[PDB]
DNA sequence: CATGGGTGCGCCAGACAGGG
DNA sequence: CCCTGTCTGGCGTCCTCTCACCCCATG
């Protein structure tokens, strides 16, 4: 819901899951073109912490 | 009308889309002017080791309903008798008793 | 700039169906040429109406497809997607060559 | 022997930690243990020596390195990279047109209001470059003109 | 425009080492 | 293995009434 003014109040869940999903995203591309070892065990660790 | 002579006209359309389009080349440009040697020879005695069947010239074009052999319309696929019960049925479109 | 050809086989049909293809195009593209009637294939089939003898009780029937040209004028994106995707009455051919 | 590293940058940031990397590089005048700097990840060419780990990770804007452990951080596994720069190489590449196509071919429409969707070319005019499909718009495959490269090969 | 990158609390209690 | 020290977690009263202020930043 937005506040008065009109720029929108947005809860702390959205913030968490628009996190996860934007690393799930970043970790699928680096399936189909991928990268590097160390670079997809950083990305699945941070999807871990996400 | 003759079952056995609809399930003779059904296995005529299998061999000619089995062998021939694909092997109607033999006669296609092999029977035409190249080295016409026993190459060409061999062709014309090649394709008589083909089924007597497959080919199109076998094929009777009966009627899809009632398989009757005489009176058959390549429009619709139907005889004469069953193309017109259907249509002053209205199963054909745009069709009627039309005078000019 | 685009040739709009459209066939179907009931006249009340192709031609209120013409109206509409050209107020979905005038309203955004507002050129349009004009509606363009073809001259009409009547295919007879006139064939025996017995099942045996009497070879003179004959049935004369025949289907009439029309066509139909508007060939509009602009070719705007707006436009293209208002007749290229947009086509209506089912029954109803239409055929478009750029 | 100059061998490959990864670094972490702050994702955006990451052209101006290349060139504070540089700076850095000929600041501190160890040209010998340096070779490139490619680009959220940043490529290195180096060696490693306690100076020049510490050289990178005094760069600002710069968190670490990525590897097996801190003291001895990893080269270069490479399993997926040798294909993100082919994707990248090919992308950036020059786009072979479709001009390949026959009747009964199915093509592939990207342009126009036809984008994304497939259909297939009845006519062909390699003189008018220009290929005959028609796109199932409603259904109604609605045979429009397009050019090789409007539309891809299927 | 749109995303992503301090250093003043105190007791209980049980799990994890750490001697013992 | 049997006791001893450490290391992290879990927790701490209820209703109300105003106020003020909620992500830069930028090529």
């Amino acid at each position: 819901v937005p506040l008065d003014g009109g720029r929108f109040a947005t809860s702390d869940l959205n913030d968490l899951y628009r996190r996860v999903i934007n690393r799930n995203n970043r970790l699928k591309r680096l399936l189909d073109l991928a990268a590097p070892d160390i670079i997809v065990r950083n990305e699945k660790r941070m999807l871990q912490e996400a | 009308a003759k079952q056995s002579m609809k399930a003779r006209e059904v296995k005529r359309v299998a061999l000619a889309d089995k062998y021939f389009a694909k092997r109607a080349e033999l006669k296609a440009i092999i029977s035409d002017v190249n080295a016409s040697d026993e190459d060409r020879w061999n062709a014309v005695l090649k394709l008589q080791t083909l089924p007597r069947d497959s080919s199109p010239s076998r094929q009777r074009n009966r009627c899809r309903q009632t398989g009757r052999p005489h009176g058959f319309l390549r429009k619709f696929g139907l005889s004469r008798i069953k193309v017109r019960e259907a249509a002053m049925r209205g199963e054909i479109p745009g069709l009627k008793k039309a005078s000019w | 700039r685009i040739r709009i050809r459209l066939k179907a086989f009931d006249h009340r049909l192709i031609d209120q169906a013409t109206a509409e293809i050209v107020e979905t195009a005038k309203r955004t593209g507002a050129q349009v040429r004009g509606p363009i009637p073809l001259p009409t294939r009547k295919e007879r089939f006139t064939v025996l109406i017995s099942p045996h003898v009497n070879k003179d009780a004959r049935d004369q029937y025949e289907i009439r497809t029309h066509l139909r040209l508007v060939d509009i004028v602009e070719p705007t994106e707006k436009t293209v997607d208002a007749l290229m995707r947009l086509d209506l009455a089912a029954g109803v051919d239409v055929q478009i060559s750029l | 022997k100059k061998r490959w590293y990864v670094v972490q940058a702050f994702s955006g940031f990451e052209g101006r930690v290349a060139t504070s990397l540089r700076e850095h590089i000929k600041l501190h005048n160890m040209e010998d243990l340096f070779g490139e700097v490619m680009v959220g990840y940043v490529l290195v060419q180096m060696v490693m020596n306690d100076a020049s780990w510490h050289l990178v990770r005094s760069v600002p804007r710069v968190m670490g390195f990525i590897g097996g452990t801190s003291d001895r951080p990893a080269p270069i596994s490479d399993k997926e990279v040798d294909a993100i720069m082919n994707r990248l190489q090919q992308v950036g590449d020059k786009p072979r047109p479709k001009t390949l196509f026959e009747p009964g071919e199915m093509v592939r429409v990207n342009d126009g209001p036809f984008a994304d969707f497939n259909g297939v070319v009845e006519e062909v005019d390699y003189e008018k470059s220009r290929l005959k499909v028609s796109v199932s718009i409603f259904g109604r495959a609605t045979p429009v003109e397009l050019d090789f490269s409007q539309v891809e090969k299927a």
